[PDB]
């Protein structure tokens, strides 16, 4: 997997080039806002069980269906392969978050993950909103806007983070797409 | 590509495992140390013609040998292809230096080196020399502070060490 | 046991390298959070009989029923065992506070735990409610400084997590 | 394994009991010297190939029976065995080092190694010989007392860390006697 | 799906056998013992309506705290999830009893069930007080026979002991 | 795999029905009819090697080509390969008689036999003979009508049996085409 | 030993389970066939010398050929060992009518069976001619009721398939 | 393993004799008890949670040294793994009362388990009570003598029944021994 | 196919080496004793009809029970077949003797002949005696010369052994 | 595997016919020139890493694209893989020339090779380029006309030999077109 | 040791196969190239004193370099273990040319050496100039006869190899 | 493995010397006798099958208490692997004849034998006699005195080979003492 400093060099290598001032002060700026990332990171490891089983019953709530006699959360063994891949994804979003790059969410989950789902049955319009709200979730408790539960963190700004973490959200939904 | 980050997720990934504590304190270590490092490579990407000349020349210098027939600097091309090479590796510690690891001499610098010099000829004491001579050249608090020489030398041992 | 050195060791064992740049980068994080988390733990082993004894106020005024027959606080002995645990389990968190680590609440904690409630009769909301009650009713800096504080939740809901 | 942090904790453990006040006093001041220690540990990784072969070679230098045809080190087979033996045992050496605890080293290494030499007729004598010259090598090192090589560092004292990691170079000795 | 002669075929194939004579013999006791156990069976599809009801309702005299704000049965719709359940095991029970082995209560009931149950705040004790009260409030030879009671009450008893 | 009981046990599952009285009855007739079903799982099981034999025997020699020069039963090692099948496919036709469901044949022995033999050359249109011998075959062991060997069983009727079992042996040809 | 009971176990023990309900169904239908295969078991107990000496002749009337040189009859004591064989095999199927399984015959007498008579020249048709002749002499309910001999002559066909 | 019936077996075998007559007798004796066996069988599996779980608590509570800092079921980890054991030895009674024989405990449960015990530090006297707590409560299941819990069964006579399976715990100690 | 040449390749192979001494060494022997082994394979492609007569002629004058009704040779079609089959093996002693190894014997010949052979109840002795009477029928030096006789006789022995 | 004498097996085998006279022959003569096979594979093998090195440096040399950044053999761990890949082949390739037959390297080279390197992003062009260098350079040392480097054997004709080991270089070049 | 007797055998044992005819013909190879290897032996046996001698002198005239302070000859006891080295080789070649394989130099020169070489800061270049010239060096007949020749000069080049 | 040759160099290497001379004397003898060294091998190879067979039977009629119940070759699974074990004996005899040396024998078969045999509790006395009879068989074979089957060899003696044949199949009766 890579990092966003790897991720530089990777870029750096493909032009035979070194990093100097002009691509070290971008990773500089990574560097200062590191403390931010951690709390981040901190926030959705910190609720990861309310994450997932909110998300998985909303999925479900919206679509009772799936729940219904040869619905895909139908039977215990389903609906606990559905919170465990529901768990999974979250994990490797969380790792993304935590390096800075996307790769270790894409090359150890995402790839082959549409094929997956295709060949077991598992509705990837359903899939696609377990992540949506997933993601509403993660992105409410690192900016501190979590309805039933706080986090006290230092008074500043992580709108960046937010998007970031939203953004691969939205890699794992295109992923199925 | 082996750093902080991607040592601790690996083994995350392995016992299934959201980050926790120790992953997160490791990478404060990495944001602490991040200074003198960073300083290293920009010194390094702002001078490496120069050292990378130096290097090279004290190759031939130490081991005139390698300009006779049948050895590895024996015409012009094959000695420019022995300061591309130090060039290489030098490119290759700027950007330990940035990831803060190994991961970019080991994988495109190390991996099969041995196999490759064997079959080519090319003695792995010319460039332990190039590399001794980098490390011991350099100095502080001119060229870079001491907590960035340390980590410029770091690599540099790595590098021979690996080739030795 | 799981803290920022054993988990970069057990991966440089694995792969048959000595510790590497990045290794040490890690342990340096040890350096810069360990006041915090030293923080945590002091205050913690200083009050931990008053912070133990709100706990096991609150789940028993959060389910009565526990007190009524065939439940698990159907005996004082029985309810004594609850106070008991819960102490148990501050105590590995002022571990893995001092380890920088989950490791001691994994091992001695959380591994075969739902197997135990189970067999016993122990609802594990019971022991969430512990656990979350004392995460809110700590706050800085009356109790801790904000840092400690992060430290102090993060592992109360490292536990809640695990029996979620 | 354990580290020094996790040592302290098992001991605790067996009396039932919090760690703050006395055993956290010994706790910080192991932290005011990590700098120390984690120059200690680049001081014999940055050497690790020098200190291996020259031990080896002190050793053989030493006892030439040795490579004598029916000698341990005899064909570049055994020598080859003989010099990543000495490689292993000054990683876990390291190891112990940076984690200011010998468990890894007593658990991964030293466990059944003495049992290893005798079933395949490795000399003994000569292998605490090699460990011997490893650690005066490595010592030196940390120390910046090594006669052909410098390392930069703050001006302060090692004494403490040079002694311990002698004292793991010492356990391992010990283990095959 | 586990049954009688599912289990003589599936150890008949990994040994690449034909069917033989204590594989036949064994399909000879499910038919010596259908009786007992569809008489049970046909019971419960014709009464599981009052059934499912009398436990739900048990489930809730036991445990008011359920209806409790932040709690499985607090509000009307987890309430009638809870029912739902019930009948959903009810009928599982109904076809282990045409099965004669446990195949549909493993695969389509027990398996995961523990799991689900821990993310979803569904405490197991709800579950074994509706099951040990339909096992309890069942008598032969009102309801059925004896032997389809010792058959109604091992299903009951099993998925009791999946849950505890 | 399923059985009678179970594949009821599936459809009620479909529709989230209990099973009473009218669905009750049909398996109650098959446990009423369970004494004659093992008869006829005897009658070919204490016959497999007969069956098999004369089977490929069959389509050999209808088929002469199969043992000349490059015919794929060419050689005792083919020869042998093919007789195996034969007692693969008749294995698991005796359990799909005693389960009283093809479910197993299909799953365990059918899905991917095709593609098996177009992969490996096997003939399928011999092949389909070879089971349509084993057919008639096993169907006279069943009905006690077989040329030279009789069983003794208690007069009656066994004709749904008889065509239960052939359509099993149908199912495997069809599964070739 | 394979009978009803110990398959049923095996697969138990390797699912990690307590015997359930389809295990118990299985052990009844032992409990219904016993009395045909002990009667058989009991004829045959009374009668194996009778039955050996009929099953001997016959081999060696069928196949005069291996009182030849350099057969497998071609000594008295050959020939003794022969009944002998028989002997061995309607001991052996006498068991498997005990133990409602075809396992004594499997570990006993089949294991290995068809490397031995290669090893030692001799004809499994003999063997088979041997076996066959048994099953059809014969005959309910003059040496035993029809279900007692279904079971008899199913253990009969087994070996007979064990040698084809 | 072995039952009831391939235990006579094998020692007919030692005497290359038939089994018959007086043999037989007894074997059909079994089987004439063989619902009251099923009934044992059914008596123990039916509380099975309960027995081991009872034992366990029961052996901790006579013994609370085991539940301190060093005792052998201090650590949730360590008082799992006596409750595993505890369900394990239980399952295989179990067994051996469905088999009418003590082979499948014997051979897959206690040969090998007092050296695993004693390499462990598991407590051997602790061990043994918790058997005897079990003994004591699957033998009042048999007889339906349990306090707190009955079973319907036809009325007789058990006694032979709980005195064998008695008798499978005691092999159980002895083993330990 | 097993010859010289494909042994010694498949152990190369499986070392990942390049083809060295001791394999060219071992190809030499092989044109060594290729005079004897071709003069024993032209002598049996010249004259093979007559040798599969006398020895198919041979097996039934030994065993002419194979006649009778029920038996291998109880049609004219099958006693054919039976001299065919020793018209197949004597091609693949013919290849085997090309060869110089085995591989046409184990691999068209061999193997999985016991499993046929036993399905369609042939004797391996009838075969053994075609083979050791053609064996011993042949003569040095009028047939061929000594060592192809030896070469011969080797692959006869081969098969003999195969089928008893 | 095949060799040349069991090549001409499976051509008699097709025919159902025994190989004599005129067959045989032809395979004499073959013997009668192993003499000169055995040197011809020793010349190869003797200057296995020569034939190598230089084949994978002169396609480097016609194309320094391939280690220019992003080219096929840029670091030295592709260089290495290169490298392997020319042994592996040519390796093959002289297993070929002392069997008399290509079945060897179709069978275990290169079957599936081409869909490898189409898979890996390996260029083909400049691995037959590859491939025709070590043709050139192992027939030159066949025949003794190698510039820097000569063999000594007995005066005579090797153009045969010559041209089946090219010829079984050319199956490489096919095999990847 | 590899030879050609023990490649065929461990492929024998490793089939279950006792040795056979493809076996037999490779030990005739061995009968045919003994007196080639066994003249180059016994010539190598008694010059191997001048023969060492004028490869050591070769190495050192043709890299004076490895006299000098730092490399591998810069002691007279380093400069005699080269000497020995090069002796110790040469018996190796010796041993390979009676044995009639590459076991010898296999497994007591030539595995481990590039790690002992590489520790030892001993290039191998000066191994492979002292083998070349021994190779080009001898001729025949004047040293021994060509077969013999091409024998010494194919371990020679296997050495070369193995450090190429 | 060794062979007669690598068991010299084994010898010469211990004195650090090379083979010339008188070493080679003995081995160039050795080589002159090695047609009859192959025609020996042959001698055993051709009756493998026969010698086995008569060595377990005839160990079994001169002891009878082998095949009642109880003995070590009751049922026909005993007898099989007794036999098996016979022909694993003699294959391994057969490979150090041809080695002209018992390393692969003692190394690959004979080492843990005696153990194994005395785990299992089969009888070495009766495997001693079964080695014994086949000794004086392969003997015979070699000699060409067998009195039912003579095998045409070039007229000559094999007394050496018969002695050293003889000691391989005493060495393995040693073994098991």
């Amino acid at each position: 997997m890579l990092d966003a400093f790897s991720k530089a060099v990777v870029s750096a290598d493909q032009k035979t080039g070194y990093i100097g001032g002009a691509e070290l002060a971008a990773l500089k700026t990574y560097i200062a806002n590191g403390n931010k990332r951690l709390d981040a990171v901190n926030a959705i490891t910190s609720n990861a069980s309310c994450i997932v089983s909110d998300a998985v019953s909303g999925m479900i709530c919206e679509n009772p269906g799936l729940i219904s006699a040869g619905g895909n959360c139908y039977t215990n063994r389903r609906m606990a392969a559905c919170l465990r891949d529901g768990e999974i994804v979250l994990r490797y979003v969380t790792y993304a978050l935590l390096a800075g790059d996307a790769s270790v969410l894409e090359d150890r989950c995402l790839n082959g993950l549409k094929e997956t789902y295709m060949a077991l049955g598992v509705p990837i319009p359903s899939a696609i909103r377990a992540v949506s709200i997933m993601k509403a979730s993660a992105v409410a408790f690192i900016n501190n806007t979590a309805s039933k539960r706080k986090i006290e963190t230092p008074q500043g700004d992580c709108a960046a983070l937010a998007s970031e973490a939203g953004s691969y959200f939205d890699m794992a939904a295109s992923a199925l797409r | 590509m082996k750093s902080v980050v991607t040592t601790v997720l690996a083994a995350a990934d392995a016992a299934g495992r959201f980050p926790s504590g120790s992953d997160l304190e490791s990478v404060q270590g990495n944001i602490q140390r991040s200074a003198a490092r960073l300083e290293a490579a920009e010194k390094l990407a702002a001078g490496h013609a120069a050292v990378v000349k130096e290097a090279g020349d004290v190759v031939f210098k130490k081991y005139p040998y390698l300009k006779t027939a049948g050895e590895a600097g024996d015409s012009a091309e094959k000695v420019a292809k022995c300061y591309r090479d130090i060039d290489h590796y030098m490119r290759l510690i700027n950007y330990c230096l940035v990831v803060g690891g190994t991961g970019p001499l080991d994988e495109w610098g190390i991996s099969g080196a041995r196999e490759v010099y064997r079959a080519l000829n090319l003695p792995t004491a010319a460039y332990v020399a190039a590399f001794q001579y980098t490390r011991d050249r350099a100095c502080a608090p001119r060229d870079m502070g001491p907590q960035a020489l340390t980590e410029f030398r770091s690599y540099l041992d790595y590098v021979i060490n690996a080739l030795s």
